[PDB]
């Protein structure tokens, strides 16, 4: 599964903290990236692993 | 680094290479503010630049 | 030749749907519309850059 | 003359706006307006002071 959301908002909330964010908002949804390659994404400085 | 080269000179290979450039223009310019910053690994760091 | 390519297959869905007892589990966000009658148009995916 | 001089071209919008689905990310930040209809007008930068 790669890493896909539904609007920017629950993006910028992954982006935000990557571990305690929602996977599921009230409709919408956001789907974490599991790959063989765990890719580095940068969002300004805030970037995750 | 030829790994990126040496396959054929295209269109695709440069138009990878100028992200490559994008992305190491942020990382890997102006290293000692970085190694004046960055944890115990001051001499490793600048040793592997 | 050790510099081989291996070929993933991501995918990503776009346009789901919840049932419709829908939850939240981040205290954050809060959409500025109704949002029980909520469902995502679109899908917005990172790239390589 | 090892001291070049880079120049390094900045660039920021002012006056954008968002889409009609509005949201927010950090809750514990209270504007004293009604929040639906606010337009960026001004931008604030930072000098090198």
């Amino acid at each position: 599964p790669a890493l896909s959301a539904s609007s920017r908002a629950l993006i910028d909330e992954f982006m935000s903290v990557k571990q305690t964010h929602a996977p599921i908002h009230y409709g919408h949804y956001i789907i974490e990236e599991v790959a063989p390659v765990r890719r580095i994404l940068k969002f300004g400085n805030k970037v995750v692993f | 680094d030829p790994t990126f080269t040496e396959r054929g000179f295209s269109k695709t290979v440069k138009s990878d290479l100028i992200a490559m450039f994008k992305r190491h223009l942020l990382e890997h310019s102006f290293f000692l503010d970085r190694a004046e910053n960055m944890g115990s690994g001051f001499s490793q760091y600048v040793r592997s630049r | 030749p050790l510099n081989r390519r291996m070929q993933y297959s991501y995918y990503f869905p776009v346009g789901l749907f919840m049932p419709n007892p829908k939850y939240t589990t981040s205290a954050a966000i809060k959409m500025l519309d109704n949002p029980t009658q909520q469902l995502p148009v679109e899908a917005w995916i990172v790239n390589k850059n």
